[PDB]
Parts: C-alpha cells; structure tokens; sequence
C-alpha cells in the first residue's frame, strides 16, 4: 500500500517526500507542479534503535566520502564496497576484518537505512546554559520566573556551565560565587559591544568566573536567583520602563562568543515588555504611542521596526555562526518585539514562547517541558548540528527552509534554482530536538534514485554524534512515466512543503497568487475531466484533499496576518516552519471532535455545520485546545444538573472533551492555550473564524471553472 | 623685653630655652585686651608700615597667617535676630568700631557710620564687641540652599601594590572603631569604592544578604551604576557597612591586578557626590597608570643633580575645580613605596580645599612607623569637627589690599575664598599691600569671616578681627617684626616660586630676604647687626632652606619634596616652625623646675637647645620635637640607670631596633620623662608618635637632618650662613 | 552678590 | 514629574525642611520663597500654581505651608497627596515647637522622611484652585 509505505517510512527514517516516485527525464522533471521535496526530521525517536560505538566508514573519494550503507554494494570475498553514489570501490578498515555474510556490519541492513554512530576520541566539552533575565516588570511575574530558573537548576547537568545576565535600564554580568560579597559588571544598555571591548572589559574541566560548572555553583546561583529585585530605576508617570533588550543579548552573544566558540550553549532570554533603549529597541518609553500593529506596519509609521530588526539579525548570525542557540521567552499583556527579534531563535535552533505573563500554569509547564529528559534522563536538545546531504548525480539540492543556516559549501549537489537557505551541502542547525523538522528541496538535473542525510551533532551526554539517513526512491518507468508518478504522491507532505515556500516568501516579501497557480496546475495535469465542464472534475483519492488544505492555508493566520498582532504573527509562523508533518498538517488544519448521547466521540468538518446545540467541540489549533458546548448543552451547564446523581450520564458527556484535552494538553511542547467557552461565550469566536474567496464550496467551485477551461 | 641691637657674630646662643611667644602690637591696654588670640590671626609686622615706601624700605614681606577654624576652649555663640553689619564693606559689628552717637557706631574698615538698630540694646557691653572671635548663626539668605547633610565617600585603591602595602585593614579597622565618632546627625551619609583597573561600586540594601559589588569596567565613559543604596544612610545602615568593612580586607589577597585608574575612579566619585557634595577620601598606593589621569615614571634624582615640581598634567587640577563647584573636598591619602608624580596628584586637594597625607614606604609588616602614624592620624582625621559648603572672605581696612592667597581651596572673585570643606587643622596665609597711605588712620584691622555647614545642617559664620597700630618710620616698623610669621610667609612664597620658576630662585629669594632686611637695617644706623625681634631671622631662613622642601644636596625624593610643600602651604603658622625648627631637649636628666603645678603631675621644663650636633651627648638622651612626631635618641655611652629605668632594658645593645614608644614602669624616671612626653602631646590634637629608633647605629638616625646649625658636605653651617649674610649685607 | 554679604 | 520640596512657617516664610537633588534649583527656589514671604493669614489654603514646564503645588495646615515642584505632567492628584502625607507626619512631629523655633530649618532632619515618602510617589510601579505662578509673585 502507497500509504503503509508513505506511514512506515516515516516512522524508519523520519522523512517524508512530496513524491516517492521521481522523474527519469528532464522534460517531466521541469514540468513537475509541487517540486520534489522531503520533510526531514534529522533526530526523530523510535524502536530504541542500536547505538554504533565503532566509526561509520566512510567512501575513499575526497569529494564523496558518502558512509557505507544498505545500498551499497557489497563483496565479502574480497573484502570490498562500492559507495552507491560515486561507484568508488572501498577496502575496509582493519576493524571490519572479520567480516562475513552470516555476520554483516549493521549499516548494510535496510531495517538500519537510519542510524547512529558515536564518536569517542576528544574529551566531552560541557553543555552551557546562560540565563538573560529582565528585570523591568511586576513583582510577581518576577516572582514567578525566579521560581521558574529556579527548577530548570535543578535539573541541569553536573558538569554544564552556568551564567547569569540581568538587566532593566543597565546590564550585569553576574560573577558567579565571588564569596560574601556577589559582585557584578555594569554596562550601560544604551550603547553595544562587540566581543573583542566586552572580552577586554572583563578579563580538566574549563570555565570562567561568569560560566561556573553547576556540582560547584548550584547553590550560589540558587540563592542569587532567589534575591534577584526589579530594576531599581522608577518609571516616571506615563512612562514606560527602560529595558536594554537589545544590548543585554548583545552582551550574552559576545561572552560566550569569546568564552566558549563553537560548542553547545543556550541563551535563553526572558523578557517582560518590549526593547525600549536600543541597540534592539522596538518602541519608545512614552505610554501615549502604542507598539507597532501590521497596519501601522504598512502605512509606514514603524520607526523602528526595520533598525531595530536589523539588530537582532546580526546576534542572530553571530551566534549561529559560533555554534550557540537562543531562546526568547516572552510573557506580557503589550507586546514584546517577537517580531524584530524572530530571527535569534530562527536562525539558531531556539525556542520561541509567547504568554501573557510568567505567573501561569501556561508559562510555568512549557518551561519545565524545555528541560524534558528521554529513558536515560538526559535531555532531549542537541547542539551544533551539522547537516550535509548526498545526492546521487541526477539529483541536486535547490534549498532548506527550517531552523538552520547555510555553512556556504560547494559542490555539484548544488543547484542554481536556490530556495529558502540554499546553495550548498551542509547546513549548520545549532539546536535541533527530536521534533525539529527541515524542509529540503530538490530537482533532476532499472530506477532508484538516492539521498544521504549526515547530521553530526553534540549530544546532551556532551558525545559526538552522526546520525546518517539513506533513503531511495524509484526513477518513474518511461513507459509510464506521469502515471507511476502521480501515484506516488504525497499530497500532506506536499500541502507543507508547498505552504513552507508561500510563508518562506512573505515573510521575505502576491503570495496567495502564487498558491493559487499551482493549486490550478495539479488539477489540470492530474485531475479528471472534460475540458469546458466544471462538473466533470475529480481527483483520485490521492490528490482529492489537497485543494481543501490550500483552502484553509490561504485563509489561515500563517498569510492573513491582519487580526493578529506582528509578534503573533511571528510566533505562528515560527513553530510552523520547524514541525513535523503531522503537527503542521493541524496546525493549518484544526481537527474538529463532537460529543453527544448519540455515540462515542468522533471527528467531524470544520465547517459551521458541524455545530449544534446539543454537541460537545473539541478544537485542536496546534496553538490551542478550545471546548465548546452547544447552546443546549450551555444551559444545562448553567441550570447546571451538576450534584444530580440522576445525570450520571451527563457528567461523562461534559468531561469526556475534558478527559481527551488532558492527554494531549501535555505531550505538546508548546503547551497550547485551554478555552473552555460555549455558544454566547466570547471566545467561541475562535471556533467560529477557523470554521467554514469565502467558503470551501465556492472556493471549490471557482476552482474546478478554471481548472477544465485554459491551461 | 629690649630695643637693643644685636651682634649675631658675637652672641651664637640667642636661641632662648623657653618656647618662642608671638609679638604684642603696641596698642592700647584697653584695645590689645580685645586683639584676637594669636595661635588664630596673626601679623607679619605687628606695626603695619604707613606707606607702600616705607614697607619696600624695610624689606620684610607684610602679610597674615590664620588658623580660622581653629579648636578651642570657649566660643562666643551669638543666636542674633539680626547681624549688625556695615551698610557699606559689609565689616562685622567688631570690638574695634568707634561708638559714638551711641546709637551710631563707625565702622573701623571703610570709616562710614552705621546705625545700631533697636535690637542691639549700653550697646558697647553687646557681646558681638566684647570678642574679637566669635560665632554667629546663619539667616536664610546667607545659604543658597538647604543646609547639605553630611557625606563621606572613601575611595580604595585595591591593585597588587595596594594590596601588598597591607593598609586597608587598618583603614577599615580605624572606620570601624570611629563609625559612631563621625560628626553629623542622622542625616549621615556614607559610601564607599574600590578600584584598580576598575572601578567598584559597592551597594548596600537591608533586604539583601550581602552587599553588592557593582562594577564598571568602561573607563572612558564612567557612569553611577544605581540610584539609591551607593551613598547610605549610616544611621539606617550601620550594620550593613560594618560587614562591608570587615569584608573588603578579605577582598582581594589574590588580586592580580598591577594597574591603577585614579583618574576614572575619581571622575566616578565625582559624579556620585556631585549632587550632595562632601568629604571624599581617597587612598593611593602608586602611580596611576591607566586611563585618564595617567602620569608617566620620573626618575628620582641624587645628591649629586642640581637645582634643574610642578604638575606634569592639568587633569587633577580640573578636576578639583569641579569637585570644588559641587562642595566637593578631596582628601589624598599617598601610601608609595615608589614615585607617584605627588606633584601633580596634589592638585586634586589643594584646589578643594582637601589635604595631603603621605606615609612613604607604608608597609603592614615592614612600616611599623607609617602603620602607627596613619592610625593616629586616622583617628584626628575621623573625628575632628568639620564644615560644610564654606567660603571666606578677610578684610582689611582700606588703604591695606590683599593681592596674593597661599593654602588648599579655590579664589572664587577676590576674596572669596571656596571652601567646599573646612577643616580644624588647616592654616592660610595672605599677602597684602599699602595700595593707600594710612596717613589718615593710626589703627587698621583685619577680619576674616568663614560662612559654612555645620556636621548638625546649621549654617554659621565664625568671624576672628584683629586690630594693629600704624607707624611710619623704619624702626618701628622693625621693632614690631614677628619673625616666626615672616618664616611662615616666606616659605609660602618660596613654594609659589618654586612652582613658577626653579627651586635655585625660590632658595634665592630666600637668602635675599634675610639679606635685604639687615642690609636696609644697616643702612639705618663691624659684625652682622640685627634688631632684637630679627635675631633668629637667619637661623629660621637657614633652617627652611635646609628642610626637605627646599633643601638641595640632599638625597631626597620627589614625592618627599612636593609633600613637604604641600605641608608649608597647609599647616598652622606653629606646626610650621615645629617641623622646620624642632625644639630640642636633653631628657635622661629631667628635674623640678616645670609646671609641677598641675595638681598630681610635675612635668619637668627642661631647657630648649640649639639644633647643632654640638649640644647633643654620648652620655646622655635627647628628645627632638617636630610637631608630627617626637623622636628620642639615646646616646651610646648612655647611663645604665636610663637604660634599665627609662627604657626597660639592660645595656644599649638591646634597645629594640625599631621602637615605637617608651615603656611605662614603674619607676620615678619614666614618670618623669612620661610626664614630660604626654604634656607635650596635650600641647595639639594631632597625637605626634614618638620613637626612640634613634640609636646611634640604627640606620634611622633621621634626626640628625634637623641639626640645621652644623655643616654638610652640601649646606652651609649656621655660623657660615652668618658669615655669607655678612658679606654680603655691608659689600 | 556673593553670599556671606548681603550687598 | 521629578522633586523640590519645602516646608515653612507662613507669617513669616521661615523655611522649616526641605530636600533637593539634581545631577535649575536656583530659579524655582528663589520663587517658592517668594510665595513664602507673599502667604498670609488670608490666602487659599490649597492651591496650584502653573509655571510653565513646572507646576507647584501647596497646601497650608496650622500655620505651615508644604510646597512641592514638579513637571506639570506630573498628577495634581498625587502631589496633594504627597503633601498630606508630609503634613501629619511633620505635625504630628513638631506641629507643637514649629511656632517657637527662630533659626532656618530647625528640622533639617526631617529631611529623611521627606525623602522615603517622596520615592513612594515617583515610580508608578508602587501607586483646590489654579493661577499662574507669574501672577502672585
Ligand atoms: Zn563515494
Ligand atoms: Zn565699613
């Protein structure tokens, strides 16, 4: 089956194609509508899968060096490999001697095309985390986020290192444990550092007076982090707090830039309000002028947006570059300048958490998930990724679009169309998790086509890892061609991979005009129907879904960002481009789950229709869990037949929405905001504007016009 | 008394065995009653010459020393609803008006006459007339805002060096033990900061559990790092800053820094008091290297390099102008093993009316001496009384101008001398000038007034009015010489040349002084002959130009120099003389014919000597004192009896190498010599520390650089200054 | 105008 | 919205406390003690004069007259507050002596809660009549 094999792929190599099947001629290969593409999930888990302690092997050919793998071929007589994709005949290392057909190296097996190797040779360098925290707000969102650096402490590794940055008008690099005394360094947040002023401005296992190993400094920090005041400096009537944003991440970026280059560290930034005193400001103290909104965006009355996006870029690459990630962890009413900060940890592999203040379970529970541990209680968070890609000759790579950065490499893998973070081979990703998913594009310059993914990568262990992926793919029969193709496709994974270009773009700015094009070019080359007749049109049930997806796309917040404020905007479209399939897939998509007398829960359209009076909705937007309950069942609620034993069954009925939001409500990293509303409610209009040019079915309708008349 | 001339080549002993008394201005009994004391407000020449001409002829230069805010026994504190002033110069209601219309009085300065205003009533029996020293309080309009608390802010230089000198932990100790001494009210503000490459600001907050160390590290953009718990309230916060002084010592034993930023940090305690204004007391241990400020290595010179001083950079000077603008005082605490460039770090106290303290070679271990000294004159520093935000202003009757100003403080317009603090201890001096004849007056008068803050926010103004006779011929002019003050002045005017000329000028103007008075003298009348009241002219002169100020052949170095300038220009009149012309005593032999009237004490009165090797004794001891110390030296063919009595031990061979003071036993001899000792020390409120270190051999003979009268390789001898003089005076 | 005068 | 603040005896305008701090002063001090010599036994109680960038703001109670300078941005309502708040302590304090003293700030130490009390009303993270100035002086 087409769909066991899309699903247990997947699950084996944590990949999924826009189509399995792939042009064997360069005349079909420039016709294809969705390029051929793959969600790649470079450290999804699995099976508990067999560590290699014994070095991968790799090809002899200073250009290739492609790692030894299934496909290769193989001689046991003779001691010999070719490597799959230059054909380069191998020995193999002395190691590998007694090797033998009833007793194989494990990388020839197809159960292990995915697998990892481990590498023992250079002392383990210790993780490093580096808190930032502001000081410019109420004392008990203050409160609430002491107690939550407080716990995340707790949960460190021994050997990892520790510093503390705080900041409100100035900045202070706390000197971790200086004895009766805890002193700091002051810098004022109205001007930047590079690294090489900060370096000369302050001065076995390695560490510094501001990065402390935790074994020898936990209780120092405990205690610091327990006393931590608000910034000392009043707000004036009207007035807004001075808080140095943009020079306090500056200043967290260049020590560690000059402290411990190339190796895994965390930057995680809390913030409480907005950059008010750039380098990084994004608004000025004057209560009377309100932060940026898109249409103040667009009427060009944005003053600084634009320098003070231009800010945050540059940390975002400084850090990228050295190997570092950053995490922002916003929380307050007013906005906070996600929008002119995104790119930090865009670029870098870090977290993005938005709330309305740090004294919630909402806040509070996504912290600690940050810090979530896997059946060897160690954390689920590499470092330092450094994705490279193989590709057999017929194949190149057009571009990524995800968490990562460009390492500028050259090859003949490289193709001239470049999309999203394209243009080489390797791709650097400081932080990567099991969920971090990339999107890599590719296009054709007996059958089987291949591609190697090497992702090496600093263990939370502190070990160096190479997990290696080889998947294949079947070269379309010629006699055939378009029909082997059109069976292989993957129509979710292309819905994302084709929505990752369209927010790619408008966010690097007519999009939906592009959308539109090709949604309008799959159904004519792919579709059923008689030319000039509406009607006529079909999609096998291997495409029927995807117009309804690029129905909901369009009109998601992903493209309409008006409704929603920049930061919102920015934070969407953030966990958007780093999700795997099936989380985006609802992300764009919300399930929609009723619950009635009548039957046991079932799914049901996104549509008005689907709601009634005396029906239970469970709402499942990726960002948020929302429980409706139908006019009926409102009343109910409110002449409430609560303590009635009589109602036993009406008790079920009201938690069985309740029970089901439990599970998920955890198991999600961003935990997603709970709504528990009803018709009348306020909030059921969340509900009611994901629901539904207007509807599907003139949308539909407009759709199959234009498909059976001109191409 | 005697009008007799004197043969300086015949006498060789004038020199008296009594300590030397100021003059008496030859006024009326009435009058001189009411004259000011003379340890306050003095006079160059006690008969005020009436002419510019007949001033010129006599050669002597005429001018004022005072100690205006002085310590004292008993001070007239009028609380007057109003203060009675001269509607014209603005002269203080004095003993020396001229009451007439009984209800109109004239003003002895200016001469018009003033009304004495139905609150002033007999209103010659007033007391504002009945003391020539007084204390008036302050009205509103003579404070251009609310009487500023009191603050202190001491500074700590914490590099390598400083750390290896081993003085933080007395300072901290000596803070400790005068915290509750400081003057002030619960107004009191303190603060503190330490510095090396960088400068530390030190925060202290009741709610957190330790104080907080705030660093900045931009030495060209200094700035205060928090608003609030820098400058605390030692009232609220005593505990908090006592556990900061017992932990700053601890601070920094393995300090690794080598260089100091003087200059940043100073900008830095600039900018913390500027709002409030204070006392900042800055401790240094070496020159400052890094950033602003910073001075280049001298080479110290020899007894071998002539007379080939003054700043080597303006910085310091700016600065103090600044601090001073601010009521800003800064007080220089120098504790180098090795040049400084004092000479251009001074500035930061002399144009802010601060002071200089100077421990040469100040080591915990090594130093016992500079370890004592600093504590003794830590503990007058911390709790001797203090002004606030002051200014003075001398006047003079007119016909008499002021037209130079010799001490630490800033000459705002004329006269008006700012004060950002004013201290007990210091001294100034004026130079003035016969602008017009006094033909009309036969009496002039001077008074100086100090307007300023008290540690208890009460503005006062502390006025001192001295009366002189005028005179118009030479003699008379002569008869009223006083020559301590002319020393006193001299010096001052010897320092200023040094600065704006060579040491060899300032040396000469020296010896021309001495020389153009007898010369002038002469013409006016075989040997060298003098007046009475100039007998000991030339021996004072040849004992400044043999001081380290000004001395040449000498191995002295700079800082040591500068130092002692810096002292001539800041010290009382008397201090002055102390340390120039020590008095000297024998003291293995004291007796009864003292001051055995202090009820239970006798205190022995031995005769004062002459400074010459030649009245000193293998046999016998000598104590020598200089003011700021006493030093004890011990004959090497010295008595037993002494020995084992006095000091405590069995033979000279045991006398403890450096020995800081006497030991008390119980014997008649000690009381003696303990008795003679501590009257002496009562005798000022500065406790001079005594040592007997001076043994014949102990390689600390430092006394006898002071035996001004005897010849060096390098200095002439008393009897051949005498001998220079001559020649010169009759060539 | 100084202050320790009053004229 | 910042400081200056002075408490005098109204018949004869003698300053009682007061409490300044900059890094000007000089003009607004010199007027504030103009309006001290020109309050009598006969003028408003509670007034608020409007001095351009700068509003003063006054209340007089047994005698005594709380002054208070600040940017006229600053709330009308909080600077009377703030001056009550002084009142009962200063009266309450030395209400009984204030008639007797005769040197200037005789309560220079009040000084201190002047001060703590003044923070308590510039940083909004802790929460009658109207005549220009230029007139009654
Ligand atoms: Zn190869
Ligand atoms: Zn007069």
């Amino acid at each position: 089956t087409y769909l066991e094999f899309i699903q247990q792929n997947e699950e084996r190599d944590g990949v999924r194609f826009s189509w399995n099947v792939w042009p064997s001629s360069r005349l079909e290969a420039t016709r294809m509508v969705v390029p051929v593409a793959a969600l790649f999930t470079p450290l999804k888990e699995r099976p508990d899968l067999p560590p290699i302690q014994y070095e991968p092997v790799l090809c002899s050919r200073t250009t290739c060096r492609a790692v030894l793998n299934p496909l290769c071929q193989v001689d046991y007589r003779a001691k010999l490999w070719a490597c799959n994709f230059c054909y380069q005949r191998n020995q193999f290392p002395p190691s590998y001697a007694g090797i033998s057909e009833l007793n194989q190296p494990a990388e020839l097996l197809p159960q292990f095309s995915s697998i990892e190797y481990v590498v023992l040779r250079g002392p383990q360098m210790p993780l490093i985390f580096l808190y930032v925290v502001d000081t410019c707000m109420e004392d008990e969102d203050l409160q609430a986020l002491k107690e939550s650096m407080q716990m995340s402490l707790s949960l460190l590794p021994p050997t990892a290192l520790v510093g503390l940055i705080t900041f409100g008008r100035m900045v202070q690099v706390h000197e971790l444990g200086c004895e009766g005394i805890s002193k700091s360094y002051v810098f004022r947040g109205t001007k930047d550092l590079s690294a090489k002023q900060l370096q000369e401005m302050l001065g076995p296992p390695p560490s510094n007076r501001f990065l402390q190993p935790v074994q020898k400094i936990d209780m120092n920090l405990t205690d610091l982090l327990g006393e931590l005041q608000r910034d000392p400096w009043p707000v004036p009537q009207g007035k807004r707090p001075l808080r140095s944003s943009g020079v306090a991440l500056s200043i967290a970026v260049g020590l560690l830039e000059c402290t411990f280059p190339n190796t895994g560290a965390r930057i995680m930034m809390f913030i409480g309000g907005p950059a008010t005193q750039g380098p990084g400001m994004v608004v000025g103290d004057e209560l009377k002028t309100p932060i940026r909104s898109w249409h103040d965006i667009d009427k060009d009355n944005a003053k600084y947006v634009k320098k003070g996006t231009k800010h945050f870029e540059a940390l975002a690459n400084r850090a990228a570059t050295t190997g570092h990630v950053i995490d922002i962890y916003a929380c307050a009413l007013d906005q906070t300048g996600l929008l002119e900060m995104k790119c930090c940890p865009n670029l870098t592999g870090g977290y993005m958490v938005m709330g309305d203040s740090f004294n919630t379970s909402l806040f509070k529970q996504t912290f600690q998930r940050v810090f979530t541990k896997d059946m060897h209680g160690q954390f689920k968070m590499g470092f330092g990724g450094t994705l490279e890609i193989k590709t057999s000759r017929e194949i190149k790579i057009s571009g990524a679009i995800g968490p990562c950065v460009s390492l500028n490499s050259k090859g003949p893998c490289v193709s001239e169309n470049e999309i999203g973070t394209g243009g080489t081979c390797q791709w650097k990703i400081c932080g990567l998790s099991p969920t971090t998913t990339l999107a890599i594009y590719f296009e054709v310059v007996g059958g089987r086509g291949a591609i190697q993914f090497v992702t090496q990568y600093q263990h939370s262990s502190g070990q160096r890892r190479i997990r290696v992926t080889t998947i294949a793919r079947n070269w379309a029969d010629a006699q055939t061609q378009i029909q082997n193709i059109a069976a292989s496709f993957d129509q979710e994974a292309a819905a994302i991979l084709m929505a990752r270009l369209a927010i790619y773009r408008a966010e690097t700015e007519d999009v939906l005009r592009w959308l539109d094009r090709q949604l309008i070019r799959l159904c004519q080359k792919f579709g059923e129907y008689h030319k000039d007749d509406p009607s006529s049109f079909r999609f096998s049930e291997t495409f029927s879904l995807y117009p309804q997806f690029m129905f909901h796309l369009r009109r998601s917040s992903f493209l309409q960002v008006f409704n929603n404020s920049p930061d919102e905007s920015s934070y969407y479209r953030h966990h958007f481009m780093r999700q795997d399939l099936t989380q985006s897939l609802i992300m764009i998509q919300p399930i929609l789950y009723a619950y009635s007398f009548s039957g046991p829960p079932e799914p049901v359209l996104l549509d008005s229709s689907s709601i009634l009076a005396d029906r239970i909705l469970l709402m499942d937007t990726f960002f948020q869990i929302l429980i409706y309950h139908g006019e009926t069942i409102a009343q109910w609620r409110k002449s409430g037949y609560q303590d009635m034993p009589e109602y036993e069954n009406f008790r079920h009925l009201l938690q069985a929405p309740v029970d089901d939001a439990q599970e998920i409500l955890h198991s999600r990293f961003p935990m997603p905001r709970y709504i528990d509303t009803e018709h009348g409610g306020s909030q059921a209009r969340f509900l009611l504007s994901k629901v539904n040019d207007v509807s599907l079915q003139v949308f539909m309708d407009h759709l199959k016009k234009l498909a059976v008349s001109s191409a | 008394e005697g009008l007799r001339v004197v043969n300086l080549l015949q006498e060789r002993n004038m020199l008296p065995s009594t300590p030397l008394k100021p003059p008496v201005p030859n006024l009326h009994e009435d009058i001189q009653k009411l004259n000011c004391n003379p340890e306050l407000f003095r006079c160059t020449l006690t008969s005020i010459p009436q002419t510019q001409a007949l001033l010129n002829k006599a050669k002597l230069p005429l001018g004022l020393l005072l100690h205006p805010f002085k310590d004292l026994v008993q001070l007239p504190v009028v609380t007057s609803s109003t203060i009675v002033r001269c509607r014209s110069c603005r002269t203080y209601i004095n003993p020396f008006v001229s009451f007439l219309d009984q209800r109109r009085w004239k003003c002895n300065l200016c001469y018009r006459v003033n009304d004495v205003p139905e609150e002033f009533l007999e209103p010659h029996r007033r007391p504002e007339v009945q003391n020539a020293t007084i204390e008036f309080m302050a009205p509103s309009e003579y404070m251009l805002r609310p009487p500023q608390p009191p603050v202190y802010l001491f500074v700590f230089d914490v590099s390598h060096n400083a750390v290896e000198t081993g003085y933080l932990n007395s300072v901290c100790q000596s803070l400790l033990d005068n915290l509750d001494l400081l003057p002030g009210n619960t107004r009191t503000k303190i603060g503190f900061i330490t510095f090396d490459s960088t400068i530390h600001f030190y925060g202290l907050q009741e709610s957190l559990s330790q104080p907080q160390m705030l660093i900045v590290s931009d030495i060209e953009d200094v700035f205060i790092p928090m608003p609030e718990n820098l400058l605390v309230n030692l009232n609220e916060s005593k505990e908090l800053v006592q556990d900061l002084l017992k932990t700053l010592p601890q601070m920094f034993t393995k300090t690794l820094e080598t260089q100091s930023a003087l200059g940043p940090a100073l900008q830095a305690a600039f900018k913390l008091m500027s709002p409030t204004g204070g006392r900042m007391s800055v401790f240094q241990t070496q020159l400052p290297t890094l950033g602003v400020g910073a001075l280049k290595p001298r080479e110290e010179p020899n007894h071998r390099s002539s007379a080939k001083m003054t700043p080597s950079t303006d910085f310091y000077k700016k600065l103090a102008l600044d601090c001073s603008g601010q009521q800003v005082a800064v007080d220089l605490f120098l504790l180098s093993g090795q040049y400084s460039d004092l000479a251009s770090l001074g500035c930061i106290s002399r144009y802010s009316a601060g002071s200089v303290y100077y421990y040469p070679s100040y080591h915990h271990q090594h130093n016992p001496v500079q370890v004592q000294k600093l504590q003794k004159e830590l503990q007058r520093y911390l709790t001797r009384k203090i002004g606030f935000e002051a200014v003075m202003r001398i006047r003079c009757t007119k016909g008499l101008s002021i037209h130079t100003f010799h001490g630490n403080f800033f000459v705002r317009s004329t006269d008006l001398l700012s004060l950002p603090n004013v201290n007990p201890d210091a001294g100034y001096a004026v130079q003035m000038s016969v602008e017009e004849s006094l033909t009309d007056t036969q009496l002039v008068s001077f008074q100086s007034a100090l307007l300023y803050t008290s540690s208890k926010g009460e503005r006062r103004i502390r006025v001192h009015t001295l009366c002189l006779p005028v005179v118009s011929t030479l003699n008379d002019v002569f008869l009223g010489a006083d020559v301590q003050a002319i020393s006193g002045l001299l010096a001052n005017m010897a320092v200023d040349r040094s600065m704006t000329a060579s040491l060899s000028d300032a040396r000469d103007a020296l010896v021309n002084a001495v020389i153009d008075s007898l010369s002038a003298y002469r013409s006016s009348v075989p040997g060298l002959m003098v007046p009475f009241s100039l007998r000991l002219f030339p021996l004072f002169v040849l004992a400044l130009l043999k001081q380290k100020s000004f001395q040449t052949g000498t191995n002295a170095r700079l800082d040591e120099r500068i130092f002692a300038m810096c002292q001539v220009k800041n010290q009382p009149l008397v201090y002055l003389m102390l340390t120039t012309h020590p008095s000297l005593y024998r003291v293995d032999n004291l007796s009864d014919e003292g001051a055995l009237n202090i009820s239970d004490r006798t205190i022995p009165q031995p005769p004062i000597l002459q400074l010459s090797v030649e009245k000193l004794s293998r046999d016998g001891a000598f104590l020598m004192d200089a003011g700021s110390v006493l030093m004890l030296w011990v004959g090497k063919n010295c008595t037993q009896n002494f020995l084992s009595q006095v000091l405590g031990v069995q033979n000279y061979a045991s006398i403890p190498q450096p020995m800081t003071d006497l030991p008390e036993l119980d014997t008649p001899e000690s009381a003696r010599i303990i008795a003679f000792i501590s009257w002496l020390r009562e005798q000022r409120p500065f406790f001079p520390i005594l040592y007997v270190i001076a043994d014949e051999s102990p390689m600390k003979a430092n006394f006898l650089q002071n035996m001004i009268e005897d010849r060096t390789e390098s200095a002439l001898s008393y009897y051949e200054f005498l001998l220079h003089i001559q020649q010169q005076v009759n060539k | 105008t100084d202050i320790e005068m009053n004229r | 919205m910042v400081l200056l603040t002075m408490i005098a005896r109204v018949a004869d305008g003698l300053p009682l406390a007061a409490s300044m701090q900059e890094d000007d002063l000089q003009q607004y001090q010199s007027q504030a003690k103009q309006l001290f010599r020109k309050l009598n036994e006969q003028s408003p109680t509670r007034c608020t004069l409007e001095a351009g960038a700068m509003t003063f703001h006054y209340i007089i109670e047994q005698g005594v007259c709380y002054l208070v300078l600040c940017e006229a941005a600053f709330p009308k309502k909080l600077a009377f507050a703030y001056l009550e708040d002084l009142h009962s302590e200063f009266d309450e304090q030395h209400g009984k002596k204030v008639p007797t003293v005769s040197r200037p700030y005789s309560f220079i130490e009040f000084d201190t809660f002047i001060q703590k009390t003044k923070k308590l009303y510039i940083d909004s993270r802790a929460r009658i009549m109207v005549a220009n100035i230029e007139e009654v002086l």
